C-alpha cells in the first residue's frame, strides 16, 4: 500500500522513489526495479553535458515510453494474437522482452554509465530510427546502430 | 481477527520471519487444501539451500522450481485479462499457461492430508512431477505452435497420469515417473 | 462487502484492474476500427465492380431481347434450370465464424444456355460474371458487418467498466474509509476519556 | 430458531452404521435464552411440546423484558446442568443457547460501567476467555458414557462475519453453519451456505464403518462443484450466457439444481442415505470425468442414478 | 444463391443457372423473401433495393438462429443506367455498423 | 444518519422487532411512494396471518402474493442484466417479466397517500389488482408462445386500466373489477 | 454527499430541501436546481383549487415521472447508444433534454406560476397523450396540445 | 500527498478561495504552457469584474470570452468521437470545432515564459487575438456552408499570421491586429 503512512509521508519528504517490482522478482529478473512507477525528482539537474553524456537525458525519456508501449502490447497480444499486431508494434513487443532480460536483469554486475548507456542504445537499435521521436537526430546518428550481442553474448 | 493481514501481530511477525504461508479463505471454502496464497507468501531462505538441493535431489531442481514460479507468476498475469473479457477471448498460447497454472495447482500443490500415500511427499517425487509438468508445457506449446488446437491438447489421457502422480507410493513412483515420461512423448508425437 | 481493511486493499486492487482493462478494450478497439475502415474501402471498390459488371450485364441482356423478340429470348432464359454452385464455408475473424461463400460454379452446370437467340449466350457470361462479383461483395459485406459487431461489443464494454463498475468501486472504497475513520476516531476518545478519569482519581486520592 | 428446533426434533446417532450395540437413547436438551422474544420464545416452547420433549429437557429462560446482567449467569448455569447430567448420569445432552450476541451485549455494559479499556467496537478484551469458557464445556470424556453438544445461535449484527462475536466464536468453535440472506429470499429452507460453513470434526464421524465409504469424498466433490457453478455464475454476469462453453452451463446446472433440491428440503427428515443419494444423482449431471476428487471405485458404483427418479 | 428483383435481370439470373423470381411490390417482394428464406439449401437471397431496402430488417426473425443464407441488397435496374450514390450506401452502412455517421 | 442500515441503533431494532419496512432513498427520488424496498423488507408475520387470509379474503390470496413476489424477484434478477445489456436483448419471455414488473410498482405496489381514493386499500381490492395483474400475465405469456409480438402486447388497452384501477373507488371496485377480468380474457382472444 | 452529518441532520429537520447539480453547472445552466434529489414537504398543502391552479400537483408528479425516466434511458444510452432506443425511450430522452434547456434554465427571468405550468404543460405535450398516469382525463384534455414557443 | 481533492485541506480552501486554477501535469507532458487545465479550474469574479472590462479594454469584450469557452467546451465534447476515429474521419463542421480549438491552445492559451515578448500579455492583446480568432471561425462557418473543404481552409496563411500574433510586441500589435483583421476578411472572400 503506497498509502500508508510510512510509505506516504517519506515520499511526501523525498525527492523520488525506486520501486522493487515482486512481478519481476517471480519472473527471475534481479534487481526487480520497475522503471514505470519510479522517480527521480533531481535527475534532470545532475544528467546533461559535463556530467555522464549529453543524450543521457533522451535516452530515458525513450526507454520510458518504449517500455510501456511493449507492456501494453505484451498484454494486447493476450488477446488479438501476434498476427494482427502492425509490425511496430511486434518490434515493442520484442524490445520489452530484451529490455526485461538485459536492462534489468544484469544480476551481480557493475557497469558503468558508458556500459549502461551502450545497452540503452542497443536495445533502442531495435526498433525502426523514426518511432524514436524523443531524440534529437545528432544523439541518433551517432550511436544508433549497435548491436544486442555485445551484452546478450554475454548476459 | 476478521482474516486481515493487516493486524499488529500478523504485520510485527512479517518483518522477523524468513517465510511467510500465508492462508487463503478462498481456497478453504471449496476445500482446496493447503489453501496457501501463493501470491501473497514468500521465503527467504531459497537461494541459501540451493547446494543442498544441488546435492541431494537434483542438479538441476533450483531451475525446475524457478520455472514453476514463472508459469504461476504469468498465469497471475493472465487472469486479469481472464476476470475482463474470460477464458475463451484469450489465444491458445496464453491458454495453455492458465491450463497449465490450473493443472500445476491441482496436481501438484494440491495435497491430501488425510490421504495413506498423499499425506507425505518426499523432494524426488515433487522434482518428478514438476519434471511432468514441465515436459508437458514444453510440447504442448511446440504443438500449438503447429496449429494443433488446445482442445485436443487438453484431452489427452496423460493428463490422468500427471494427476494421479500424487496417489502412487513412494516405492512406485521411481518407474511410474518413467513411464510417464515415456507417455507424454508419445501422446504428443502422436498428435504430430 | 465487510467494511476491513484487507477488504479497501481489495477494491483498490479492482479498481486498478479495471482501469487498466478500459485501457486495454480501447487499444483492441483502436485495431478494429484501423481493420474496420481498411474494409470499407474494400466494400467501395467490391461495390463499384458489382455496379460494372451489372451496368454491362443488363446491356448484354437488353440487347439480347432487342435484336431478338424479347419472348424468345425470355423463355430462352427461363429455360436454364436454378443449379447450387456455393460452398458455404466459414472463416473465423477475431473470434468469430463467419461465413465465406468459395463457390465454384461450373460453365458446364448449365443447361441450354444457348438456343435460337444468337447473343443470348454472351449474356449468360455476363450474367455469370455479375453472379461472381455478387459473391465477392457478400464476402465483404459480411465480414466487414462481423467486425462492425465486434467493436459495438468493445464500445459496450468499457462504456460498462467507466459507467457502472468504476463508480461503484470508488463509492466502496470512500464508505470502507469513512468507516475505519469513525472507528479510529472512537477508539482515541475512549482512551482519552478512559485517561482524564485515571488522572482524576489520582488528583483525588493519588 | 426454526433450524434448531428441526435439529432438536430430528438428531439421532445409527447405532445400525457405526456397529454399536441397538440402542435409542434420545437426547436431553437444556435450552438457556438470553433477551429472547416472546415470539422466539412462544415458537421453541410450541414446538418442543409438540415433540414432546419437555420431559427431558430443563430451560433456563432470560427474556427480552429481564435484566442484562443475568445473563452474565445463564450459560454458565445451563452449562452447569449440562454437564452435570452428561458426566454423572450417563446422558446425552444438547444444549441450545438462543443469541450469543445479547451475552456479549450483557458483557460490554458490564465493562464500560467498570471504565476498562475496549478491544474491537467496545467490546471486552477478555471477550475471548470469556466465550472460551462458555463453549470449551462441551464434549466427551474417557471411561464416561455421556456427551455434551452445543449448538450455540448468535446473530451477525449486519451480516458481517468480521463482527468481533462471530470471529471470536470461530475461532473457539469446532466450525460453523452459517445462514445466507440470498438463499433465504429465493424461498430456500433451511438457507445455509455450504462455503462459508464448516465442521472440523468431520473426518472423525464418517468413513467406512461409521457412515459410508463415499460420504467424504462425495462431500469434498460437491464443494468444487458447487464453487465452480458459482464462479461461472459470476462470468455469466461479464460475458454473457451465449458465450459459455458446454461444461460451464453444466456447472451452472449444476449450481441450481443443487440449491433447489439439496439445500431446500424443507421440514423433512433425511437418512443420511438419501441425502447421499440426492448428492450422486446431482454429481451425475457432471461429465464422469470432472469427478476428480473421488475414486474410481465409489464412481461405478454410485454414479449415475437420475435425480428424476427422486423427483419428478 | 438466389435472387428477387425485377423480371428483366431475374430471367437474366436464371439463364445465369442461379434460381430467381421478380418482384411487383415492397409487400410482394417482402412476402416472395419470406418464402424463399423460409426453405434451406438457400445460402445468398439478393434482393432489389428498390422494393426491399434493408433486407436484413425485414427477415431478421426468421435467421437469426440460422444465419447461413446472406442477404444483400442488388442494384436497381432503373438506377443502373442513370448511376447511384455507391457512396451514399457505404455511409449508411457505417452508420448502421459503428453508429458515429461520420467519414469524409 | 447517511441511510446507513449498519448502526448501532437499527441493528439493535432488527434483533427484536417482527417485521423490517426499509425505506429506500433511490425510490423517493423517483417519486415511488411508499419507498419501500421490496428486496430488504420481510415479515416474520406471514404464515401465522395465512389462515385468516384465506377465511377472510380468498382462498388463495396466499399462491397469488407468492406469485407477485415472485415476479419482482425475476424482475430484480434481470435488472442487473438490462441496465449493463440493454432491453432489447431479452428474450421476449423476459421482456414480459420486465413489463409486468412496471405493471407491477406502478399499479399495485405505488400509492398515493394524497388521493381522495387511492389513500387508502382494503385486502379485496389488493387482491383484486393482483388477479388482474397476473390474469394478464398468464395471457400475455400464452399468446407470446402462440407468436404473437411484445410490441403489441404493450399497447393493448386493457393495461390502461389496469392502471387506474387503484384510482377507483371501494364501492366501485367489484364493478370495475368484474368488466377489467371480462377485458382481459376479450383482449388477448381478439389477437390470437 | 448528502451522507454528511452537516446535511443529514439538516434533512431530518428542515421541511424539504432545494439542492443544486454540479452537472448542470457545469453545463451552463441556472440556476442548477435538480428537481429529483430536492423535495418540499409543505408542497401538498399551499397548491391545487383556490391555492394556484387545480393542475399543479398532478403536473408536478408527472414531470418527476417523465424526468425519471429519462434519466434512465440516458444512463442507458451512455452504454448502449442512440440507435438501439425504441420510440417511446427517444421522446422521454427528448423531454428530459428539453426540460433541462428550458424549464430549468431560465437565467434571471421571474416566471409567474401560469408561465410556469404553460412551459411545463408544452414539455408534457412531447409525450403521447396515454404516457400521462399521474394527470386525469379532464386536466389532459383541457390543457395538453401546446408547443414550445414561450416568449 | 497523493493528489487527492478529497482532503481536507483542499476541500476547505475551495470553500473559501474564489478562484481555482487547474494545474496539470498531463498537459505538460504534452509540452502545453502554463499546464493550467480549462476544465476543472474556476473563477468567481469575471461576473464582478464584468463592468471595469466592458469600460478598461472593450465593450464586447465578455461575450468574446464566453464565446471561446464555449468553443472549448464544444471541443471537449468532441473528444469521445476524434479518439475512436482519427480527426480524418470527422465532417466538415467538427474538423472545424477540433481545428479551431487546435488554434486556440497553440496562440491563445499556451504562453512562454521564456521569451522575450510573449511572456507578458496585456488584455488589449488578448482581446485581440480573441476576435480574430473567433472571426475566423465565423468566416469558415460561412464557407463550409457555402461547400469549401476544409482542407482548403486549413491551408490559408491567415492561421499562420494568428500563430505569430502572441510573439508581436505590445506596441506593435495594433497595427498587426487591424492588418491580420482586414487579411482574415480578405481570404475567405477570395477563396472560392
Amino acid at each position: 500500500d503506497r498509502t500508508h503512512p510510512i510509505p506516504d509521508l517519506t515520499g511526501y519528504i523525498t525527492e523520488g522513489q525506486i520501486q522493487l517490482s515482486r512481478e519481476l522478482h517471480r519472473k527471475g529478473i534481479y534487481p526487480p526495479i520497475d522503471p514505470l512507477p519510479s522517480l527521480s525528482r533531481l535527475m534532470n539537474n545532475g544528467v546533461g553535458k559535463g556530467k555522464t553524456r549529453e543524450d543521457h537525458k533522451q535516452v530515458s525519456d525513450q526507454l520510458y515510453s518504449a517500455y510501456a508501449n511493449g507492456v501494453d502490447i505484451r498484454k494486447l497480444v493476450a488477446i488479438i494474437g501476434e498476427d494482427a499486431l502492425t509490425e511496430n508494434d511486434r518490434r515493442y513487443l520484442q524490445f520489452a522482452d530484451a529490455f526485461e532480460r538485459f536492462f534489468i536483469n544484469q544480476g551481480q554486475q557493475n557497469r558503468s554509465i558508458e556500459e549502461s548507456l551502450q545497452i540503452a542504445w542497443a536495445l533502442l537499435s531495435m526498433l525502426p530510427q523514426g518511432e524514436l521521436k524523443r531524440i534529437s537526430k545528432d544523439h541518433i546518428g551517432k550511436y544508433y546502430g549497435q548491436k544486442l550481442e555485445e551484452i546478450w553474448g554475454a548476459p | 481477527p476478521g482474516g486481515d493481514m493487516s493486524e499488529p501481530v500478523t504485520q510485527s511477525t512479517l518483518r522477523i520471519v524468513g517465510a511467510f504461508w500465508r492462508l487463503d479463505a478462498s481456497l478453504a471454502f471449496r476445500r482446496h487444501f493447503p489453501a496457501i496464497n501463493w501470491n501473497g507468501s514468500y521465503s527467504l531462505f531459497t537461494s541459501a539451500l540451493d547446494p543442498w538441493y544441488r546435492e541431494n535431489v537434483a542438479e538441476d531442481y533450483p531451475e525446475l522450481r524457478d520455472a514453476i514460479s514463472e508459469l504461476l507468476q504469468r498465469e497471475a498475469g493472465l487472469q486479469e485479462i481472464v476476470q475482463l473479457v474470460g477464458p475463451d477471448a484469450l489465444q491458445d498460447a496464453e491458454r495453455l499457461v492458465i491450463e497449465v497454472g490450473r493443472i500445476i495447482r491441482e496436481d501438484f500443490l494440491q495435497q491430501n492430508a488425510y490421504h495413506e500415500v498423499d499425506a507425505y511427499c518426499s523432494m524426488k517425487k515433487a522434482y518428478g512431477i514438476m519434471k511432468m509438468i514441465l515436459a508437458f508445457y514444453k510440447e504442448a506449446e511446440a504443438a500449438i505452435k503447429r496449429g494443433v488446437s488446445i482442445d485436443e491438447i487438453l484431452q489427452l489421457p496423460v493428463l490422468e497420469r500427471i494427476g494421479r502422480a500424487r496417489y502412487v507410493s513412494e516405492e512406485e513412483f521411481p518407474a511410474y515417473f518413467e513411464e510417464a515420461m515415456k507417455e507424454i512423448q508419445g501422446a504428443f508425437k502422436a498428435l504430430a | 462487502v465487510s467494511p476491513t481493511r484487507m477488504n479497501l486493499l481489495q477494491r483498490r486492487g479492482q479498481l486498478r484492474l479495471a482501469q487498466k482493462g478500459v485501457d486495454l478494450l480501447k487499444k483492441k478497439r483502436d485495431a478494429l476500427v484501423a481493420e474496420f475502415f481498411g474494409l470499407v474501402r474494400e466494400a467501395m471498390e467490391a461495390r463499384k465492380a458489382l455496379d460494372q459488371a451489372a451496368k454491362e450485364a443488363y446491356a448484354a441482356l437488353l440487347l439480347a431481347q432487342a435484336f431478338d423478340g424479347p419472348e424468345v429470348v425470355a423463355g430462352a432464359a427461363l429455360g436454364v434450370p436454378p443449379l447450387e454452385g456455393v460452398e458455404a464455408e466459414v472463416e473465423n475473424v477475431w473470434g468469430s465464424k463467419v461465413p465465406r461463400l468459395k463457390a465454384t460454379f461450373p460453365d458446364g452446370a448449365l443447361l441450354s444456355p444457348v438456343g435460337t437467340p444468337a447473343y443470348t449466350l454472351e449474356a449468360s457470361r455476363a450474367f455469370r460474371r455479375y453472379a461472381e462479383a455478387l459473391i465477392r461483395v457478400a464476402n465483404t459485406e459480411t465480414r466487414l458487418k462481423k467486425i462492425g459487431e465486434e467493436i459495438k461489443k468493445t464500445t459496450r464494454r468499457v462504456n460498462a467498466l467507466e459507467q457502472v463498475v468504476i463508480p461503484g468501486i470508488r463509492a466502496q472504497i470512500r464508505f470502507i474509509q469513512q468507516v475505519l475513520e469513525q472507528r479510529e476516531r472512537e477508539d482515541t476518545f475512549r482512551l482519552k476519556r478512559i485517561k482524564g478519569k485515571i488522572e482524576a482519581r489520582e488528583a483525588e486520592e493519588e | 430458531n426454526e433450524i434448531a428446533a428441526q435439529i432438536a426434533r430430528q438428531a439421532t446417532v445409527r447405532p445400525d452404521l457405526s456397529g454399536e450395540g441397538e440402542k435409542e437413547e434420545p437426547f436431553a436438551v437444556v435450552f438457556a435464552a438470553m433477551g429472547i422474544t416472546q415470539r422466539e420464545l412462544s415458537y421453541f416452547i410450541q414446538e418442543f411440546e409438540r415433540t414432546g420433549a419437555l420431559s427431558r429437557s430443563v430451560l433456563f429462560l432470560n427474556k427480552a423484558d429481564d435484566p442484562t446482567i443475568e445473563r452474565i449467569l445463564t450459560p454458565r448455569m445451563a452449562l452447569t446442568v449440562a454437564e452435570y447430567l452428561a458426566f454423572e448420569h450417563d446422558y446425552h445432552v444438547l444444549v441450545i443457547l438462543t443469541d450469543m450476541t445479547n451475552y456479549c451485549e450483557a458483557l460490554r455494559e458490564i465493562g464500560a460501567a467498570r471504565e476498562e479499556i475496549p478491544g474491537r467496537r467496545g467490546y471486552p478484551g477478555y471477550m475471548y476467555t470469556d466465550l472460551a469458557t462458555i463453549y470449551e464445556r462441551a464434549g466427551v470424556v474417557e471411561g464416561k458414557k455421556g456427551s455434551v453438544t452445543q449448538i450455540p445461535i448468535l446473530s451477525m449484527p449486519d451480516d458481517d462475519r468480521t463482527h468481533p462475536i462471530p470471529d471470536l466464536t470461530g475461532y473457539i468453535t469446532e466450525g460453523q453453519i452459517q445462514l445466507s440472506r440470498e438463499l433465504h429470499r429465493k424461498g430456500i429452507y433451511p438457507p445455509i451456505d455450504p462455503l462459508p460453513s464448516l465442521s472440523r470434526l468431520m473426518n472423525n464421524g464418517v468413513g467406512k464403518g461409521k457412515t459410508r465409504e463415499d460420504h467424504k469424498q462425495v462431500s469434498d466433490q460437491l464443494y468444487s462443484a458447487y464453487a465452480n457453478g458459482v464462479d461461472i455464475r459470476k462470468l455469466v454476469a461479464i460475458i454473457g450466457e451465449d458465450a459459455l462453453t458446454e461444461n460451464d452451463r453444466r456447472y451452472l446446472q449444476f449450481a441450481d439444481a443443487f440449491e433447489r433440491f439439496f439445500i431446500n428440503q424443507g421440514q423433512q427428515n433425511r437418512s443420511i442415505e438419501e441425502s447421499l443419494q440426492i448428492a450422486w444423482a446431482l454429481l451425475s449431471m457432471l461429465p464422469q470425468g470432472e469427478l476428480k476428487r473421488i475414486s474410481k471405485d465409489h464412481i461405478g458404483k454410485y454414479y449415475g442414478q437420475k435425480l428424476e427418479e427422486i423427483w419428478g | 444463391m438466389a435472387v428477387i428483383a425485377d423480371p428483366e435481370t431475374a430471367q437474366g439470373f436464371r439463364l445465369a443457372g442461379l434460381e430467381g423470381y421478380g418482384a411487383s411490390s415492397a409487400e410482394e417482394a417482402q412476402s416472395l423473401l419470406e418464402t424463399l428464406v423460409e426453405r434451406g439449401g438457400y445460402a445468398l437471397v439478393a434482393v432489389d433495393e428498390a422494393l426491399l431496402p434493408d433486407p436484413e430488417r425485414a427477415v431478421e426473425r426468421l435467421m437469426r438462429g440460422r444465419d447461413l443464407p446472406v442477404l444483400l441488397p442488388i442494384a436497381g435496374l432503373k438506377e443502373a443506367f442513370q448511376g447511384h450514390d455507391v457512396e451514399g450506401y457505404m455511409r449508411e452502412l457505417v452508420r448502421k455498423t459503428i453508429g458515429f455517421d461520420i467519414k469524409l
